[PDB]
């Protein structure tokens, strides 16, 4: 719901994982 | 191959 | 997933398992998209020309899994389905055009560090984030290899790519309800996603509010890998008016 695409182990912890930066890396 | 799952969400 | 990585614990936690009751075997994809309701593609439910049309009872879903055959005590949960809905004009005899479908859960899921939503994107999101050369990511337990299989759930990120590109890369015509992703030949880089990975989620990490949307369903290609081909996925968005109301319906 509001709380919808943010994950426990990640998002919601300000955790990265390994390969997100690359998909950030490609948002020009 | 796959490990048998708990009968209660076979029936 | 063919030259992807293991996922970490809990990185796609909207992962769903759609798993056959008997024979036991897993037969796609999908995704968590609230409590009560999973989306996956159509063609994982009926596709006549492979004798597939599963009903309610055929199936379960299996949601939080990281390894592919293990029983996750404690980790996953196992829901059985309400109600299937494909969408109407889902064209399975053509080129699986608006290969989209939703599962009811008969009960709630009860969400946990393993389990969560992803969200649906709105019309903006869409908008910026669609577009050649941004990259999404695509999970699932499908095979490693064109021509084995994984322990556990396996991720790809992967660059969308030019419509024309798309279009000229194969002979089955091609919609305003897919997009293509993958790497060209001569950009090094490569990963698909292959069969067994039919429903699964392509996402993208939202880079306005940080959080990930599902702009994709894995749907077809021709074979898995290939230079020059590309892997072929469902407009979320484009098809997100069925999405809901379907949901404002039966929910
Ligand atoms: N290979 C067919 C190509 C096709 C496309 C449209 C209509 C008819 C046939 C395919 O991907 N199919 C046939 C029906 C389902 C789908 C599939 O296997 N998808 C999973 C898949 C398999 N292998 C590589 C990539 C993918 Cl997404
Ligand atoms: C698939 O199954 C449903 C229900 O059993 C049936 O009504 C339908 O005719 C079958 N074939 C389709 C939808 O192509
Ligand atoms: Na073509
Ligand atoms: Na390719």
């Amino acid at each position: 719901e509001a709380d919808c695409g943010l994950r426990p182990l990640f998002e919601k912890k300000s955790l990265e994982d390994k390969t997100e930066r690359e998909l950030l890396e490609s948002y020009i | 191959d796959f490990e048998e799952i708990p009968e209660e969400y076979l029936q | 997933i063919v030259e992807g990585s293991d996922a970490e614990i809990g990185m796609s936690p909207w992962q769903v398992m759609l798993f056959r009751k008997s024979p036991q075997e897993l037969l796609c994809g999908a995704s968590l998209i609230s409590d009560r309701w999973v989306l996956t593609a159509a063609h994982c439910l009926l596709y006549p020309p492979w004798d597939k049309n599963f009903t309610e009872n055929d199936l379960l879903v299996r949601i939080g899994k990281h390894s592919r055959t293990r029983y996750e005590r404690n980790i996953e949960k196992i829901s059985m389905l309400e109600k299937i809905y494909i969408h109407p004009r889902y064209n399975w005899r053509e080129n699986l055009d608006r290969d989209i479908a939703l599962m009811k859960l008969k009960k709630p899921v009860a969400f946990s560090d393993y389990i969560h939503p992803v969200c649906l994107p709105d019309r903006e999101t869409a908008a910026s984030l669609l577009q050649a050369g941004y990259k999404g990511r695509v999970t699932g337990w499908g095979n490693l290899k064109e021509t084995g299989q994984p322990s556990v759930l396996q991720v790809v990120n992967l660059p969308i790519v030019e419509r024309p590109v798309c279009k000229d890369s194969t002979r089955i015509r091609i919609t305003d309800n897919m997009f293509c992703a993958g790497y060209k030949p001569d950009e090094g880089k490569r990963g698909d996603a292959c069969e067994g990975d039919s429903g699964g989620p392509f996402v993208m990490k939202s880079p306005f509010n940080n959080r990930w949307y599902q702009m994709g369903i894995v749907s077809w290609g021709e074979g898995c890998d290939r230079d020059g081909k590309y892997g072929f996925y469902t407009h979320v968005f484009r098809l997100k008016k069925w999405i809901q109301k379907v949901i404002d319906q039966f929910g």
